[PDB]
């Protein structure tokens, strides 16, 4: 009436819940690159000679 | 790829567990010569003692003893489930039950 050892498992189930991956777009910047420091537009000369 | 439509009979009341036993030295070659005694708590009525379990191995040279409380109890009892599928090769389902893992070990006292 007591336990005994039964019949060895024949197999072994390994269970784990998992996601999967999107598509790669690799959006690497809101405003993206070093944008560039640039002329203002006209500017004009601020200075004259005398005479 | 062979498979198995899976089914948890399991248990009527989740009161009813199958068990699993471990040994920490190994296997044994034949232990067709072992007696396995399962103990309970006596108290039913705290819910932290109800599931305390001692189940108990008797050979004729050593004894081994597993707890599922206590330090012999071990992280994988509750990190991880246990189950015991039982696979009917004719029909292809599988049978699933919870199963609890005894890490059974030696016994000497002073």
């Amino acid at each position: 009436g007591g336990l005994t050892c039964a019949s060895a498992p024949q197999g072994t189930l390994r269970i784990l819940e998992g996601p999967q991956q999107s598509l790669s777009g690799s959006p690497l910047q809101p405003i993206p690159a070093s944008p560039p420091p640039q002329i203002p537009p006209g500017l004009r000369p601020r200075f004259c000679a005398f005479g | 790829l062979p498979s198995a439509r899976w089914q948890y009979c399991g248990a009527p009341d989740g009161s009813q567990r199958a068990v699993l036993v471990q040994f920490s030295n190994g296997k044994l070659q034949s232990p067709g010569n072992m007696r396995f005694t399962l103990y309970e708590n006596k108290d039913s009525t705290n819910p932290r003692k109800r599931n305390q379990r001692i189940l108990a191995a008797e050979t004729d040279r050593l004894s081994y003893v597993g707890n599922n409380f206590g330090t012999g109890a071990l992280k994988c009892n509750t990190l991880c489930r246990h189950f015991v599928g039982i696979l009917n090769k004719t029909s292809g389902q599988m049978e699933v039950y919870d199963a609890e893992l005894f890490n059974m070990q030696p016994l000497f006292s002073d």
